Order: C-alpha cells, then structure tokens, then sequence
C-alpha cells in the first residue's frame, strides 16, 4: 500500500549534500597521483643514487628502459588517475542533485570537478601520449577518455586531438562554473578562476596555440603578478604553498621516496650560471661527485601545480613564438630581475636584449628549465619543445635517447594493459 | 545499471493419462540459462575500481 522507490539505505555515508560532495572531491584531490616526478626522472635533471634498493626501483625509468624493466621498478599510477577521474565524473553527473548548498557553492563544486577532470586528462595524455606538436601525432591513439561513471564498459584509446578537445571543453566548462576568487591558504589545493586561466595557458602552450596561451597568461598576470623576490630572502622557495606566488597547491610533485633517491646531476647544476640565487636556494650542500640533492620537494608543504613564475615563462615563450619579441623580453627580464643578482642581471639584460627569435626562444626555454627544477616540468618541456638527443652516463655505461625518440612517450603501465588488454 | 538477474527458461511438457486415470504421466524437460547474475568481477582499471 506504500511505495515510492525513493529510499536511501542507512548504515553507510551516501554523498547527497554539498558538504558530502565537497568531502568526496577533497578525497579525489588528495589521491591525485604525482607521476610528473617519475616522468621527470626520465629527463636529464635527475640521477638515482648508487645504492641497490634505491636504484632497483627508479633505475630503469631513468635509463629509458621501456623493454624488460626490473619487475621491482616503480610503476606509473594508471589506477589512481582513473579513480580520481571517476570521482570527478561522479561529482559532475551529480549536479542538479546536490542538496543543502548555495548555487554559488554547487557551481563551484562542479567547476572544480570539471577542471580536475581536464587536468587529469592533460597529465595522462602527456605521460602516455605523443606530443601535440609532433608530426603525425594528432591522429595517434593516446589514452581512453573517462567522461562517465559506467562500470560495465571497456574504454578504447582516444586520439590526441580528441583528448585535447575534451580538455579544452572541460576548461571552458570550469571557466563558466568556477566562481571562487581565492581559497584559504590551508585549503589552497582547490581550483579557482586563476587556476582555470593558468591551466588554459599551459594547455595552449603544450598544443602550440600561442595566441590563447599568451591571452591566458596575461589574464593571470593582470589578476596576479606578485612574485617572491630572491634578493631579499635567499631561502625563499617559490613553490612553497604559503608563498605569494603559488596559485594552486594541489599535487606534491615530488614524493618522499623518489626525492630521497635522486640527486641533481652536475651538468644541470653547471647550467646554473654564477649569480643565480636559485643555485644556493633550491639545492643542498655539494657532494664530492659534484651533484647536489634537492630541497624543493619531498614533503607535503612543497605542493605546487600552478604559480606565477610559470605564467611569466609561458607568456614570454608565446610572445617570442608570435614574433612579439619586446613582450617576451620584458617578461623574461622581469622574471630574471625577480630572480637574478642585480650585478648579473645587467649582463643578462645585455645578452638578452640583442637576441634574435631563435636565441630568445632558447633562452626562455633555459630559464624555464632553471626555474621549474624539480617541479615535474623538464620532461614535458623537452617533449613539447625539441625532443633533443640525450646522452646519459650511468655506472660506466652510456645510454642514448635519439632525437625524436619514440621513447619520449612513456608506455601505458603493465597493470593497465593487464586489466584492459585492448590498450 | 543495477537490475535483476535474468533467467531464460524453455520448458517442454507432456501429460498422458490412460485407463480412467489408471496411469498418469507428466514429463517436463527444462533448460534455464541465467545471465547477468550479480557477482564480483575484476573491472578494467579505467572504471576507477579494480
């Protein structure tokens, strides 16, 4: 005599309210995998320790050993990526059903979910997909896009163009939905409008869409351009979550285990010229071999996804790529003045102000490598920019990564293929 | 997409009575194949769960 079919089971927490969905999205934020540190382990800015346990896990990644790793080596976390993607899609599909929440709060939740989904897809297609700028890589299948919460279907790999179109669509949705200007310092891992614009700038930079990249970078800089001046505080890390430069502090790029197991090779330190406060601020005491450790990560308070220095570098690169040399030079020298000793800043200005297009672009790329050291940015910059031939000396052996090597794309993890043979 | 566990049944019967109910026979051959039975499956990793 009584029947409505609207009954919620009692005995477990079923997210229905805006606070419950905020808790779910916070758990999704926590489980964001830090696979950009492992990805940059594949680059030239890291050297695994001479130990055995510390090398049996990360040695094969550094050596570009895609075929026959040691089974004990570290693996990229496909499962965590797609679990956070599932939670984001659940939050997205739960709109128009979130109870006990202001529309400006539900809209912010859905926009955060959209931006998190876009960022996760971007990182996945960067890790396991060919670069957007590579010839013949636009129609190549890279990763399966997760756009629903279906548990009874097997997803096929989507092409890079499809993935980037979905990323741009999700960025636009987040821009339309996100309405928070700034979160608390303790809750700064969440996304805000500046996060939307910074993510759009980085995406357009990786696609090579220089106009939109410059537009988004300049929008961020107009809304916020305050940096940390290195000359008044030598030990002021720009990537610290409490710094005035961090926009989003979502992912601790460097895990404790990986940061405890690597050095900074002497070549990368030699790239740092005299007068750089980053040389004495980023890294620890020199080792007898000449390779220092790092102090930019390894603990939770060094979480950084976007920050204003990266926006300056993106703006400079876009301006240089669209022949807007004065703008690129202005941004690059602004960053250098914020970073360099003012004695060496004069020499840097004298050198940069006479640079042509190609030399200027190389200089911004070098400054980007210097600034974003140990932030999960060198490997992806190498993939998007030049794919240069790399020589790595390890334990008396030489390992060579050819120019435009097919090994610039990390293979899909073994567990992912085992669970989904169609990858 | 949770739903009921489907069962497809085919039954062939035969009733046969002789000699003023002196002998009654009822024979049934059945084939019931069940599908979509709710159970634990190892999902692909893209579903978000193992």
């Amino acid at each position: 005599c009584d029947s409505y079919l609207d009954i919620r089971p009692v005995g477990s927490v079923i997210p229905q309210t805006a606070e419950e969905y905020r808790a779910l999205l916070a758990r999704a934020y926590l489980n964001v995998p830090n696979d950009r540190g492992l990805a940059c382990l594949r680059s030239d800015e890291m050297l695994v320790n001479d130990n055995e346990y510390d090398r049996n896990s990360y040695g094969d990644i550094e050596r570009w050993n895609d075929v026959s790793p040691f089974p004990g080596t570290s693996q990229f976390t496909w499962s965590n990526f797609y679990n956070v993607l599932f939670i984001a899609n659940q939050v997205i599909e739960s709109q128009k059903e979130i109870t006990e929440g202001t529309p400006e709060v539900v809209n912010q939740l859905v926009g955060e979910a959209h931006l998190l989904r876009a960022y996760l897809h971007f990182v996945l297609v960067n890790l396991h997909g060919q670069p957007y700028t590579k010839s013949g890589a636009l129609n190549s299948k890279s990763i399966p896009l997760k756009l629903d919460t279906d548990l009874e279907k097997t997803l096929g790999r989507n092409t890079v163009e499809e993935v980037y179109t979905s990323i741009l669509s999700d960025i636009e949705h987040a821009r339309e939905l996100i309405n928070k200007e700034k979160w608390e310092t303790v809750f700064s891992y969440r996304f805000n409008v500046l996060s939307v614009d910074a993510l759009q700038s980085r995406v357009s930079l990786y696609m090579g869409a220089w106009p939109k990249c410059l537009e988004s970078a300049e929008a961020v800089l107009a809304k916020k351009s305050v940096l940390v001046d290195m000359n008044e505080t030598p030990l002021a890390l720009p990537n610290h979550f409490e710094s005035v430069e961090s926009i989003t502090a979502l992912e601790q790029v460097m895990g404790s285990s990986v940061n405890n197991a690597v050095w900074v090779p002497a070549t990368f330190l030699a790239l740092y010229q005299e007068g750089d406060k980053r040389l004495a601020a980023y890294f620890a005491a020199p080792d007898e071999n000449g390779n220092r450790k790092s102090s930019k990560g390894g603990k939770r308070e060094f979480s950084c996804t976007f920050r204003v220095g990266e926006l300056y570098l993106n703006a400079a690169e876009a301006a240089a790529n669209m022949d807007k040399l004065p703008h690129a030079r202005m941004r690059l020298l602004e960053l250098m003045r914020k970073r360099y000793t003012p004695e060496a800043y004069a020499k840097k200005e004298n050198a940069v102000n006479v640079m042509d297009k190609n030399a200027l672009i190389s200089e911004i790329l070098n400054e980007r490598a210097r600034e974003l050291a140990f932030e999960g940015h060198r490997w992806f910059d190498l993939r998007r920019t030049t794919r240069p031939r790399m020589v790595k000396v390890l334990q008396g052996k030489t390992y060579i990564l050819e120019q435009d090597d097919p090994r610039y794309t990390i293979p899909i993890p073994r567990d992912a293929i085992a669970a989904n043979p169609g990858l | 997409k949770l739903r009921w566990e489907k069962t497809q049944s085919v039954n062939v019967g035969l009733d046969f009575s002789v000699l003023n109910q002196a002998l009654n026979l009822s024979v049934d051959y059945y084939y019931r194949k069940g599908t979509d039975l709710i159970g634990k499956q190892m999902l692909p990793l893209e579903t978000g769960f193992v």
